[PDB]
DNA sequence: AGCTCAAGTACTTTCCGGTCA
RNA sequence: GACCAGGAA
DNA sequence: AGTACTTGAGCT
């Protein structure tokens, strides 16, 4: 298995979404994170102590990782870092960013409200985070100055001094990535008559933010500890380790590495024009040149699939595969590896009809009968039994395929020399084959009812079809025009009692979704049965006798 | 109230109009689901799943990435209560079988 | 969309229905309480009727010569005759069977009868006929007393709610409204003594056995009704084909709440 | 110093053990867990007091094994020493940098250069010892020092002592 | 084969919830991370052998616990991170109700 | 697995401050002065100087035993060997720290028996001196207070000179001998 | 916080839930070699051998059943109705 | 109550906060005409006590969040005259149970 | 200049041949 | 392995 | 595939 630790074994509570503030991420990486090269210690292939791993994960599969020390299959990854040259916007929080802007002062950062207007302190008493911050938003976006004096609440004649700063709000819109401002000016008391015209920078947006009051980015829906409106801003920038980003290397002397592998060579890359660009002679726009760069590919590296226009592509045409892109479901890591995941243990095939099963059995073909495995422990009560099959062997029916000792370490019947000389001990396991009435699920999709998956007893038999009765036919929506079937197999003794417990045939046949039985006779057998019980039907003793036997219950009278 | 009533009936006129028959209950269930909010709540990407259930519950129908955007920078705390979320974290969920806990009582194991 | 909006949806330990926040959505299953399986469609015959034949049909009269039940019936026949104390009990009897009839006719105004109820009790006696092989002659061996608070008593035991604490008490009557009329009906004294023709010990079966079956009926705490429901909704929807739009798109219409339906229409 | 303290401990148990000998096998697994443990958080976990009422509580079957998870609640005698802690102890070990000394389960290191000037080291001694214009000390001796600080490794605390000061010293 | 989205619903309809675990870990993605009690991420070093710990930067080098959560979980956590979102993990909890 | 206690605290993120631990009586929050026991109800901090100490474990040691026993059915040199066997009935042997202990313990109690240690316990628990204290003035001898409130820095203004010196005279009294 | 036994208030019978989760998890510990409360009469599988534990109400397990609001009701199997 | 023809001008609409702790509700004449709580889907509602409502949240273990809730806006809300905070108690007919208890809370 | 909208956007099942570092 | 394209109960 | 919300820009 993978191996054992003296660490304490939990459930998961609570998760507690946040957001990274930089001295965290500086703080649990392993690396930066320094060089755009991946490894070839100069061509040597072998890391470079400067991309994956100068610390992080480990490639090679042989030779363990450098932290840790445990091996792929163990050693999750490990983070790194590299710091910007300058802050840049998380692509995210654009959105809350702007519109925080629109609620503080620009200039001091009290907010532009308080308790000092009704409304605002109305808003302000809004239970829910994100309601309110709404309700604020929509208050404070209009107040185009920070007032210092305010008509108090017990009349407006004495004006009562806030806080500080005069200065006007810039009005703000996004131009894609950018965020530029427009204040009103004054010259005459006119103004505008063509106003004040400059973007915000970064920097700047992230000092406002920072002199944001606690309690004031309370109000709005922030928390002093886990999320600051600051951490909205990237200035250090956690670096995923080779397990998320892989290199499928095909071959040997071709790396072959992945799209997030790139993108962050190139985040690497702009960043170091942009830091020797300041650090050098600094020609003032060919550094807002390199700003701009790496706000793009630090954009694109989380989303590239961005409405305003241009779409980051690996050079060949193909887009980048943003982080995002990844998640975004049905196929993709919420939805379609996490909701659903392909399984272990499942088989599938064609599906006929059989008028000779029971009701709650399925005909499994022998080839898959010996292909799907039980996990069964050695115990007294099957010691001998279970020998029997182990001796008998993976390619012979009744058989078994594996044996697993105590010491977590796993047997091969198929090869293992001793797999004749075998002597099983209480408490292992044997792998064994599916077996007559182990309980099975059997699936039909599209999978609409509970009554689409139903357990039933296994009956091993030729051929390589699943067969079913004929009456189940109708709740898994099937027939024998070509349709095929899952099957899982469940692996505890605990899964087992849950699907024939709860969800076996017979238990489905009644059914909630309409208080009346969800199968019954139908086809040839209802056809018959009609035929059978007219008034004109009568039949002879010879007949009567095998009908009467051929009933597998019958008191034999 | 009445809305609700008006819901369900609309809603059973859907079904039975195709001649089939469905269990009071169920429709009454999801009429309820649309209702007991306030007035009339979607059942669509920005009605129900806009709610305050669990961020990673939420996140796993339409608005996934900018859900998670939004659970961060506003420090969402995930209950776990769904069933969701314990499906995503590899947990039995509170979902029958696990609807309820199993302990050893030391005393009867004596007692036999 | 159907699923994903009700998955967390089940009842809990005290029959309430909640989701994952712990909302009460339904405050008792199913307005009921009831599993959806152990259901089948039941005539309340009390609802409909000639006022006329309702009363002949439920209404003992030992007071008088010819609305009596004669000894035919019962041993009892020949001396409850003119029995004041008893006919006290009767006019319950029927004073409630009547009230039910009204309540009845509020609840379902077109006079529809048939209704799926929990316990099918038609099924029940047939079966203490044929398993007592009672005989449609010798007179019951029932008393009125033996019947009327036979029924009385197994009311009380039909339980939905458990609580010791008047809200819970209350939900568990109102839970219990509708069945325990349905029970009413068919366990009339004349109806049972006349029609069914049981014995005391048929009846006392009937009724354990009625008692049980309820008790069988309650949904189980930890069913997950939201994907049922959803499900039980969904899947029909996809055996689908004044003209007002429906079927599959005004089922699109609908839980969308969209704000412009197709078919706009007042029924005046 | 020396504390009694109120301690819980989580402890699996694997299924073939659900018979009557169950708590028995219990407090057992705690004493062989816990009982001269050493952790930084508590100190030396010295001995588990009042085994008679060992607080069993009823434990949670785990799901996917079958194991049950007991939280059980105990109490002990612990040792946690701290800094500008006095303590008695025996001298252990003497060298040419110092010597340690012996505090129950503890030990304490005294450098050469925590002691008095004109206490000095005797190499030419059986056994080495620290010798003084009116005091002896090795292997033997007794020792009062101020522990002027702890570190914590694996099962055990070790610190740094000093007979320095006033009224510390030989015994 | 998939073992997909409706495939779960079909299970949490039957309230088979174990054999929805089992389906969804034992028969497929199931893996095992170290995580901090503080903070609240995989940052825990686990060099699980010579029996040491520790998350550097919590400093912890005790309050550290295991779980078994999907690999594709696993994988989601740091895919967040990556992108500077903390999904804290933890094993106990505050807020009841 | 290891060892929790009572100490609910629910560190959320902010890691820090660990603040030192001195005889500024700033001990753990493992050991501050409030306590909480597995009744939930709050309780006083619990410290022993030896002897309190070596009567503790000699006695749980020896009602273990007594246990082992009951479920089986079906002059201080002079209590040194005694006490090693103690160990060699109750204890797992491995756990070489209760043994060292108990050399040390039996080799530098103050009062060997009972009572006189109950008597102690008296004569310092009134004094309403931290239990830190307490117990460092029931485990170190001495007669100057000076001697007392320079090992037992802690003290100070806490209590006069001569009352501290009274004590230290009466404990010097029951200063049981070998 | 748990409900004294003397004031529980749900089903005093065992949900199909609780008797699958009950009869799963014996036979798994059964099937672990743990000790057995019954005599097998020949018996030799786990489930067998606990929907037999069960039918003799031998089996020393409790369901804690929780309320939506955190609190809870212990029964022993012993003590639940099996009419399920 | 102010019940008013055709509008209350937004002028005068300021002075109605404007007098605690009584409280002024208005209502337009045209509204009124038909009353919509003897509508065939319009359900009993009830307005509770405090102390009603403190027993119904006990008896069902819950915080007011988890109660079902009416806008206070609601037609059958201004009926009754709600305030926020204030719980009715609805009582409507059963196609299965027959009777059936509900309760919304005031928003 | 601002403010209104129509017209703009992305987003909403299980199986089994080519080009790209 | 990404990605594109085509065809099935 | 039609509806969702939301963005966007143009006109008086
Ligand atoms: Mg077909
Ligand atoms: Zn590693
Ligand atoms: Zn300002
Ligand atoms: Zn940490």
């Amino acid at each position: 298995g993978q191996q054992y630790s003296s660490a304490p074994l939990r459930t998961v509570k609570e998760v507690q979404f946040g957001l990274f503030s930089p001295e965290e991420v500086r703080a649990i990486s392993v690396a930066k994170i320094r060089f755009p090269e991946t490894m070839d210690e100069t061509q040597t292939r072998a890391k470079i102590g400067g991309l994956n791993d100068p610390r992080l994960g480990s490639i090679d599969r042989n030779l363990k990782c450098q932290t840790c020390q445990e091996g792929m299959n163990e050693c999750p990854g490990h983070f790194g870092h590299i710091d910007l040259a300058k802050p840049v916007f998380h692509v995210g929080f654009i959105a809350k960013i702007k519109k925080v802007c629109e609620c503080v002062c620009m200039h001091c950062g009290k907010l532009l409200l308080d308790e000092h207007n009704e409304l605002m302190r109305q808003a302000l008493a809004i239970k829910d985070s994100k309601k309110r911050f709404a309700a604020i938003w929509t208050l404070c976006k209009t107040k185009m100055v920070c007032e210092t004096d305010v008509p108090s609440e017990d009349d407006p004649t004495q004006l009562v001094s806030r806080g500080g700063c005069g200065n006007t709000q810039p009005t703000i819109r996004k131009d894609g990535l950018k965020l530029v401002g427009s204040w009103k000016k004054d010259r005459a008391t006119g103004d505008a008559d063509e106003p004040e015209l400059r973007v915000l920078s970064t920097e700047e947006i992230l000092n406002i933010f920072k002199h944001i009051s606690v309690k004031d980015f309370t109000s709005l829906g922030f928390n002093e500890v886990f999320s600051r409106p600051e951490w909205m801003i990237l200035t250090c920038l956690p670096v995923p380790p080779p397990p998320v980003r892989p290199s499928i290397s095909f071959n040997e002397s071709q790396r072959g590495e992945d799209d997030l592998t790139f993108k962050l060579a190139d985040i690497l890359k702009a960043n170091i024009s942009l830091e020797t660009l300041e650090h050098n002679g600094a020609p003032h726009h060919a550094i807002e040149e390199a700003e701009s760069l790496l706000q793009f590919h630090v954009a694109t590296y989380m989303d590239n699939d961005i409405a305003g226009q241009p779409q980051a592509l690996q050079k060949s045409g193909r887009p980048v595969k943003s982080i995002r892109a990844r998640l975004k479901g049905k196929e993709g890591r919420i939805r379609g590896n996490l909701m659903g995941k392909r399984v272990d243990f499942s088989a599938r095939t064609v599906i006929s009809g059989d008028p000779n099963l029971e009701l709650d059995q399925v005909g499994v073909p022998k080839s898959i009968a010996k292909t799907l495995t039980y996990p069964e422990v050695v115990t007294p009560y099957n010691i001998d039994r279970l020998t029997q099959l182990v001796r008998n062997g993976p390619n012979e029916h009744p058989g078994a395929k594996y044996v697993i000792r105590d010491s977590g370490d796993r047997i091969d019947l198929r090869y293992s020399k001793r797999a004749g000389d075998i002597q099983l001990q209480y408490g292992w396991k044997v792998e064994r084959h599916i077996m007559d009435n182990d309980p099975v699920l059997f699936n039909r999709q599209p999978s609409l009812h509970k009554m689409s998956m139903m357990a039933h007893r296994v009956k091993v038999i030729p051929y390589s079809t699943f067969r079913l009765n004929l009456s189940v036919t109708s709740p898994y929506n099937a027939d024998f025009d070509g349709d095929e079937m899952n099957l899982h197999v469940p692996q505890s003794e605990e899964t087992r009692a849950e699907l024939s417990q709860l969800c076996a045939v017979p238990l489905q046949i009644v059914s909630p979704q309409s208080n009346k039985p969800c199968m019954g006779i139908v086809q040839d057998t209802l056809c018959g049965i009609r035929k059978l019980t007219l008034r004109d039907t009568f039949i002879e003793l010879d007949q009567v006798l095998n009908m009467l036997y051929w009933v597998p219950d019958w008191d034999g009278v | 109230e009445a809305g609700r009533a008006a819901l369900y009936k609309e809603v059973y006129n859907v079904i039975a109009s195709d001649g089939s028959y469905v269990n009071y209950r169920h429709m009454a269930l999801l009429v309820d689901v649309m209702t007991t909010q306030g007035g009339l709540t979607s059942v669509t990407r920005h009605g129900f799943n806009r709610s305050n259930t669990g961020a990673l519950m939420r996140c796993s129908f339409e608005e996934t990435v900018e859900i998670l955007f939004e659970a961060g920078a506003s420090a969402e705390l995930d209950d776990c209560r769904g069933v969701s979320e314990n499906v995503i974290l590899g947990q039995m969920a509170p979902i029958g079988t696990g609807a309820f806990d199993v302990m050893i009582d030391e005393e009867s194991l004596v007692k036999y | 969309r159907l699923v994903k909006a009700l998955e967390d949806i089940m009842v809990h330990y005290d029959n309430t229905t909640r989701n994952s926040l712990g909302n009460v959505i339904q405050f008792i299953y199913g307005e009921d309480g009831m599993d959806a399986a152990h259901i089948e469609k039941q005539s309340l015959d009390t609802i409909g009727g000639s006022d006329a034949a309702f009363e002949k049909r439920y209404r003992v009269d030992l007071l008088n010569t010819d609305h009596t039940l004669d000894p035919s019936l019962l041993e009892s026949g020949s001396e409850i005759l003119g029995d004041l104390k008893l006919q006290v009990l009767l006019d319950e009897e029927y004073k409630q069977l009547v009230k039910d009839r009204k309540f009845l006719r509020e609840v379902f105004v077109d006079g529809e009868a048939n209704w799926p109820l929990p316990v099918n009790i038609r099924r029940i006696i047939q079966n203490a006929q044929q398993t007592f092989h009672i005989d449609h002659t010798k007179p019951s061996d029932l008393t009125i007393k033996d019947i009327v608070l036979g029924v009385k008593d197994l009311q009380e035991n039909l339980l939905v709610l458990r609580g010791k604490n008047e809200i819970i008490q209350n939900a568990q009557r109102d839970a219990v409204t509708l069945f325990c009329c349905l029970l009413r009906s068919r366990l009339a004294t004349r109806r049972v003594l006349q029609e069914y023709r049981l014995t005391k010990q048929a009846f006392d079966w009937v009724l354990s056995n009625i008692e049980a079956q309820f008790l069988r009926s309650v949904v189980h705490p930890g069913e997950m009704v939201g994907v049922l429901a959803a499900q039980s909704i969904g899947e029909p929807a996809t055996q689908m084909t004044k003209k007002v739009t429906s079927g599959v798109p005004r089922l699109k219409e609908i839980l969308n709440v969209a704000k412009n339906m197709k078919t706009p229409s007042l029924t005046v | 110093m020396f504390f009694i303290k109120d301690l819980s401990l989580n402890i699996t148990l694997h299924p073939s053990f659900f018979g009557p000998r169950m708590k028995q096998y219990l407090k057992t697994k705690l004493l062989e867990e816990v009982e001269g443990s050493c952790t930084g958080k508590f100190g030396y976990i010295l001995c588990v007091l009042d085994y008679d009422n060992i607080d069993i509580q009823r434990g949670r079957i785990l799901p996917t094994d079958g194991s049950a998870e007991f939280n059980v609640k105990y109490r002990a005698v612990v040792f946690k020493p701290f800094k500008g802690e006095v303590v008695d102890g025996t001298v252990v070990s003497c060298s040419q940098h110092g010597f340690e000394v012996q505090v129950g389960p503890m030990k304490v290191f005294v450098t050469k250069h925590l002691m008095p000037q004109d206490l000095t080291f005797n190499a030419g001694s059986n056994p080495p010892s620290y010798q003084s214009s009116e005091d002896v000390i090795t292997i033997k001796s007794r020792i009062r020092v101020k522990i002027e600080g702890c570190i914590s490794q694996v099962s055990s605390i070790h610190a740094i002592g000093s007979i320095k000061e006033d009224y510390l010293g030989a015994i | 084969l998939r073992f997909g989205e409706m495939e779960r619903d079909c299970m949490i309809a039957h309230g088979a919830a174990s054999f929805l675990k089992e389906r969804l870990m034992e028969a497929s993605d199931a893996f095992r991370v170290h995580i901090c009690g503080i903070c609240g991420l995989m940052t825990v070093i686990a060099k699980l052998n010579h029996n040491q710990f520790e998350c550097k930067g919590c400093d912890n080098k005790i309050d550290i616990y295991q779980i078994h959560i999907p690999y594709a979980a696993k994988l989601l956590f740091q895919e967040l991170m990556a992108m500077n979102i903390t999904p804290r993990l933890y094993t106990d909890r505050s807020r009841d109700f | 697995v290891s060892t929790s206690t009572f100490q609910t605290r629910r560190r959320r993120l902010k890691k820090v401050e660990e603040e030192e631990n001195a005889a500024t009586l700033q001990l753990g929050q493992e050991f501050q002065l409030k306590q909480i026991n597995h009744q939930g109800e709050e309780e006083e901090l619990i410290a022993l100087n030896l002897s309190e100490a070596r009567l503790v474990i000699k006695e749980a040691l020896v009602e273990r035993r007594r246990a082992f026993k009951r479920s089986q059915k079906k002059t201080r040199e002079k209590e040194l060997e005694s006490i090693d066997v103690l160990l060699e009935q109750t204890t797992g042997g491995n756990n070489k720290d209760l043994k060292n202990t108990m050399q040390y313990l039996t080799n530098f109690s103050r009062f060997r028996d009972q009572e006189t240690v109950g008597a102690v316990i008296q004569l310092l628990k009134s004094t309403g001196l931290h239990p830190f204290e307490v117990a460092q003035l029931g485990s170190l001898a001495c007669d100057t207070a000076d001697e007392a409130k320079t090992l037992i820095p802690s003290l100070n203004n806490k209590i006069s000179d001569d009352e501290l010196e009274r004590i230290l005279k009466e404990l010097s009294n029951l200063e049981t001998l070998y | 916080k748990a409900i004294p036994k003397d004031q529980r208030a749900t089903t005093p019978y065992m949900t199909k839930y609780e008797r699958a989760r009950i009869l799963g998890t014996r036979a798994l510990q059964i099937s672990m070699n743990a000790p057995v409360f019954v005599d097998l009469e020949g018996e030799t599988d786990p489930l067998r051998i606990a929907m037999k534990e069960l039918a003799e109400k031998k089996i020393p397990l409790v369901i804690r059943r929780y309320l939506p609001d955190g609190s809870f009701e212990d029964w022993s199997v012993e003590e639940l109705i099996v009419d399920l | 109550i102010f019940v008013y023809q055709n509008n209350i001008t937004p002028s005068a609409m300021k002075l109605v906060p404007s007098i605690p702790p009584a409280t002024i509700e208005t209502f337009n004449e045209a509204a009124l005409v038909v009353n919509i709580t003897h509508h065939e889907l319009v359900p009993k509602h009830i307005r509770l006590s405090s102390d009603e409502k403190r027993e119904l949240l006990k008896r069902y273990r819950l915080k007011e969040s988890q109660l079902p809730r009416i806008q206070r806006a609601d037609p059958v809300a201004l009926y009754l005259g709600l305030k926020r905070g204030e719980v009715v108690k609805i009582i409507r007919k059963s196609e299965t149970s027959g009777r059936y208890a509900s309760y919304r809370i005031c928003m």
